[PDB]
């Protein structure tokens, strides 16, 4: 299955710890985020449609919260 | 009639005919800058939309007439909205403010239904017939929650999902449709969030979504279009319109989309304010923010005790409900720069100083009934209301005096004007015919006291002072409070001036406001952008109230007025028959007094020229 | 210079120029074959623009008049998101988020070298300051930051740690400051050249992306407002829009002579450096060399690597050195490459040989990529090759006609040396020092490993049991050892050339060995599925070691040792091919006979081969 950097179409095309995120105008397999790692937080709904540098979601048992301004993957 | 499709794009809302798909026409609207969320009301033939640039929620007839802003305060990113055609209510979800709010179609009686544990509510879908509302959340860990249309029984319907959008309800077939922007697909489920099915996962970039009859409609960010498909199959696909980029919301406008019945539809549930649907298709009466539902379960009563904290361009009210009710922004127009605030518990009126205009103004809670009490060189610094005698004491930064003015703008006169001295902070204590103020003299600052007529002056404190900027006092606690900007500390003593102590000198940057609410001492820190409070009982210690509040200028506590006790003040009714100043000592002695340019006459009531 | 300062910006299919004036004319630079332009820089003195294309996976340049369109870097790129011009030393720097490398080369592309490869997590934007000898870049990992280093890759350190995905990293040279956008907090920040005195220039921006500055203004792009706007560089006010309705503006820059001023020792005679001149903060500059080259004792000239290791994939052949420094492997710039199946190397002429499985040919080229030449073409279907560097011959196997064919390095055939009805030769390795060749014989349902003389005679079976997929061979002539890998049995075995002393080397944590090679005292091998290069010590003193991981589509690996020219000529076939017409065999006593292919016969000369 798809490794990091590999061209993908759906997250299912990628390996265990990876997701299919868009980079520029195609999608490649990117790693899921781990605790402490910076995650994406969109202000406007539209900014999601415009994003061409897409991060993956936060890993199992991690939530994208604000630091105590960036957002990092933190445990519930 | 007919069924047309509505969509929002940048600064205009358009409609595409569903029979003749090439009939693309705009809705005659003006002033719109960034249309986002979109809804309608077939009955009223009205359209509703939010503007994330203008920070408003507006409505208008389809013909463009009667354009009006319904919500124009306390909005940040109103990307979720829905019209309640049965209860005739307006619901919305703000991502920037993290709140799900409600009000009447015309905007009155606004109330927060959800605010605790909210992270980026985006799409909102109502179901008045069943008394449920659904919304997607993007923050932390994406999900779809549900709750009664009164905010009750909140539950997570779908725990495992990516950032979802275009939440739509197939009322007839009882299912939930949505787009998953992260997983990049269209999903579907039942009202319980089960029987989950993927309608389409081979679409390039689905964004907007709606559904009508047997079809689902979506927008595609990348194909720049609006397309259609068999709602269950996901096939039999066609293209409705192309060359449409940046489409935010899409929605089918037809009578068959707003059907069903509700108790709120009959007579608004006999409710005095809001009729809110709940499970079983029943209802419950709701009140405006901070208002309370009376014992009769149908009438509402406004808050009697609450806090008011002001910032440069806004005045806020907060209450201490165990419900944890969130603070709100008072709908007062034309606020440029507020320096200080006070409140009249007798006629429920809010007063404030505006440094931009160099004037004192007043208005009611709801922001109406505005009126300027002092205009002009004059340069108001601080104010304090004598709720009994019915006039306002205030200090002028330009002429360095203490002016007194009736609540109706009618001037009374000056009561304190000495060369060299400079009145700044001021709080009146009419219960004992006194007034406390800070005196920022050129080389030596002090805290003074005097009678409400400017006589009987005496310095309470002169040491440990570089810039006394805030005053407060509480009869019950028998304390006088003040904060020093330069010395970065809050102090306290008895009204007499005895037993002076330092309340807190640690972790203080720029104290600009003090007030006493219940048995706590609240203060605002302009630099730390915080509101903190200390327990005067010494049981709870020190805690923070709010964080990140920019441009704090003043904070004022409001206690319910005991009319039975207020009327007992001799200087209350008819101002005790006094021409100008009426005051009452602690020894019961009551008397009429005069401003400096006049003198007490022979009747010992009226004031005349010397 | 006199010409007015104008604005250049990349925009996917094209690169355009505009003036500092609001709503002024917007013209595209007449370029060709541009697919997705991203990073953008220039060379005012040469009147040239450089840009990266993340679709073409290249770095290109041309004059402002569109002429002289040439590709400067077209290999080993994944996402060249960052790229900058060193107008003083005349060098080209770039960063790649996919390969995690900051590289440098001459402006024309030659003498490429890797500057940063360890501890890199998506380097994005890149700004140079050749006058001071420093380079700056933004990094977009789990913990984004802005790092700094000498322009030779030395003294790397983080300049500002508390930031999101920063972009448009630009330097205000005159007033010693750094500006950048932040794609996570939607603001434009600034700091001194040390990452201190950090101020926020603008915060109320919806979607800032590109950035640049000139004089007292900063210019940026905004994806949401589809615009190019400017503002007071210190204040952030006096804001105006320069251009509206611009979709997807990738990178922006100010084309003016004042932007590329200053001086260093590299601008003058290239610091007398043989290859690269790299500015450094302390010491003026240092001389650099191409990847894997050594800087000679003179501190000025370079020498190519003598010994190294070659591993091929499906679409590429790589070279990697064995350093204490762990120098990065590089992709060899062979344009001819498409579908390699096996590789070999002639140390004599220093050239690289491979089999193209699709075009079905054995091609040749030096590591440079030049001097390419096809030595076998067609039915023919080459499976594996083994070069006899002494007789200048290639022994190869055909998957179609099932024979061992031998061809001269120039292209002309010697002939078949092994053909059989049930024979199917696959893997092959020649040992011309002893006079034998070793190969796998994948007969139907009974695989085996055989030996024979280089003419096809004296055939014998070395091993017929304990085999399922003998897939790779390797030998060590000095120690008389043979090695093979079995794909099905997941193990690496060894033996004497005779076939005695059969011993399993490794049979655990192996999935799919497909290549073997001996490098000094180590046995290197590649695992197609594990996507790894590993090695064990043949002496057993040290333990199994991982060399590289995450290498996709591994096909072959091959060790290259420096040729001992003198020790080479000791071989009886080294010159004149031992006086033979075709095959030159080596007797046990270091003497040489002459033999022939299957279709010829040795004549009375005992040197010539004729027909029966
Ligand atoms: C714009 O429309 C409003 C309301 O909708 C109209 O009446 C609906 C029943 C339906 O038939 C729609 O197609 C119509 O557009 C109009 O409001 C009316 O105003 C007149 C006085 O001008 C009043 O007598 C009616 O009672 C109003 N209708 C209702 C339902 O209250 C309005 O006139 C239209 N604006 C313009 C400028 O034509
Ligand atoms: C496109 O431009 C190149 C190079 O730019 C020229 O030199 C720059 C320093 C600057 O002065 C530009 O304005 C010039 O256009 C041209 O290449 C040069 O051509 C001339 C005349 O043939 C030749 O003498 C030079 O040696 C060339 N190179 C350089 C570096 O000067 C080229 O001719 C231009 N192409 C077209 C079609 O006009
Ligand atoms: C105190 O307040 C009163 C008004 O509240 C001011 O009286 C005004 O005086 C100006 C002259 O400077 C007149 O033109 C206005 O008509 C007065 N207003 C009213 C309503 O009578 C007064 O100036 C203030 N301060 C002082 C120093 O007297
Ligand atoms: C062995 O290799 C040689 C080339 O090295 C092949 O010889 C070719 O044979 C064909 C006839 O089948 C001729 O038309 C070509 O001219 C020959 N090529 C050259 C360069 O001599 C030969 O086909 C290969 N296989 C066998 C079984 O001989
Ligand atoms: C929609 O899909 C269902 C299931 O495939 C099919 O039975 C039905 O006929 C379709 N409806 C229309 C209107 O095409
Ligand atoms: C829709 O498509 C399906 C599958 O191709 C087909 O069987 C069905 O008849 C179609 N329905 C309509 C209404 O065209
Ligand atoms: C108001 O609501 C409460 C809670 O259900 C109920 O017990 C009470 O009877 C209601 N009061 C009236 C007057 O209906
Ligand atoms: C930018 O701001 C600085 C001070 O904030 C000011 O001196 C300058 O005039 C402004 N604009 C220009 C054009 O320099
Ligand atoms: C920029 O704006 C400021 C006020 O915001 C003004 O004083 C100044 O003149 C403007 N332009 C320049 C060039 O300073
Ligand atoms: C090479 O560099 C070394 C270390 O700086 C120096 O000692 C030596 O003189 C240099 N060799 C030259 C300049 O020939």
């Amino acid at each position: 299955k798809g490794q990091e950097g590999s061209v993908c179409l759906r997250s299912s095309d990628c390996a265990s710890g990876l997701c299919c995120a868009r980079h520029f105008w195609s999608k490649i397999c990117k790693p899921v985020l781990k605790e402490g790692q910076v995650c994406t937080k969109h202000r406007r709904k539209g900014s999601h449609g415009l994003e061409i540098f897409q991060r993956c979601y936060c890993g199992e048992g991690l939530s994208c919260r604000i630091q105590k301004r960036l957002h990092t993957c933190q445990r519930h | 009639p007919e069924a047309f499709l509505l969509f929002s794009r940048r600064a205009d809302i358009r409609r595409i005919s569903l029979e003749t798909n090439n009939n693309n026409v705009a809705i005659p609207l003006t002033g719109v800058k960034e249309a986002s969320a979109l809804d309608f009301d077939v009955t009223d033939n009205r359209i509703y939309w939010t503007d994330i640039s203008l920070k408003t929620i507006s409505r208008a007839f389809m013909n463009g007439s009667a354009l009006e802003h319904v919500v124009e305060f306390g909005l940040d990113y109103p990307e979720g909205m829905a019209v309640d055609w049965l209860g005739k209510n307006l619901y919305w979800a703000d991502t920037g403010t993290n709140r799900i709010e409600v009000s009447k179609l015309d905007g009155q009686h606004r109330q927060v239904l959800v605010w605790k544990d909210l992270d980026s509510p985006r799409a909102l879908a109502l179901d008045p017939a069943e008394g449920f509302m659904y919304w997607t959340e993007w923050g932390g860990k994406p999900k779809i929650d549900r709750a009664a249309m009164d905010g009750s029984e909140r539950t997570t319907l779908v725990p495992n999902v990516g950032r979802a959008n275009g939440l739509t309800i197939d009322y007839a077939k009882r299912r939930l449709y949505w787009t998953d922007l992260d997983t990049n697909l269209i999903e579907s489920s039942n009202m319980l969030g089960l029987n989950r099915e993927v309608i389409a996962d081979d679409l390039p970039h689905p964004f907007g979504l709606t559904q009508y009859q047997d079809y689902i409609y979506w927008t595609d960010w990348s194909r720049r279009s609006i397309e259609r498909a068999n709602k269950t199959s996901g096939q039999n696909r066609t293209i409705i319109q192309g060359h449409l980029d940046y489409v935010m919301d899409i929605l089918v406008f037809h009578s068959s989309r707003q059907s069903g019945w509700n108790e709120c539809a009959s007579s608004n549930g006999h409710c005095s304010h809001l009729c809110l649907a709940v499970p079983v298709g029943g209802f419950v009466c709701g009140c405006p923010a901070h208002y309370s539902l009376n014992a009769d379960n149908r009438t509402c009563s406004a808050p009697t005790t609450f806090l008011l904290f002001s910032q440069k361009s806004a005045i806020n009210r907060m209450v201490i409900d165990e419900q944890q009710s969130p603070d709100i922004i008072l709908p007062i127009h034309s606020l440029r720069n507020v320096r200080a605030i006070d409140y009249d518990p007798l006629d429920k009126q809010l007063y404030w100083i505006d440094s931009r205009q160099n004037m004192i103004r007043k208005a009611q809670e709801d922001g109406s009934q505005g009126f300027t009490v002092v205009v002009s060189e004059i340069q108001p610094y601080d104010l304090s209301i004598d709720i009994y005698s019915r006039y306002i004491y205030w200090t002028c930064e330009a002429t360095n005096v203490i002016n007194v003015t009736r609540l109706d703008g009618r001037s009374v006169g000056v009561v304190l004007k000495g060369e060299q001295d400079r009145p700044r902070a001021i709080v009146v204590n009419p219960e004992k015919g006194y007034m406390y103020f800070t005196n920022l003299q050129e080389r030596s600052p002090k805290i003074e006291r005097a009678a409400l007529d400017g006589t009987e002056r005496e310095v309470l404190f002169f040491s440990g002072l570089s810039k006394p900027i805030a005053l407060a006092l509480d009869s019950r606690l028998g304390k006088l409070f003040w904060a020093d900007s330069d010395l970065r500390r809050i102090e306290s003593s008895d009204l007499s001036g005895a037993n002076r102590i330092v309340l807190e000198d640690s972790n203080i940057l720029q104290p600009v406001g003090l007030t006493v609410f219940e048995n706590w001492l609240y203060w605002i820190d302009k630099q730390q952008q915080m509101i903190e409070k200390i327990d005067m009982t010494g049981r709870e210690g020190r805690t923070k109230v709010q964080a990140r509040i920019a441009q704090l200028s003043d904070i004022h506590a409001v206690k319910e007025l005991n009319l039975q006790e207020y009327r007992q003040h001799p200087c209350a009714q008819d101002n005790g028959g006094c021409s100008h100043i009426c005051l009452v000592k602690g020894d019961g002695t009551t008397r009429c007094s005069c401003p400096m340019h006049l003198v007490l006459l022979q009747d010992e009531l009226s004031c005349g020229e010397p």
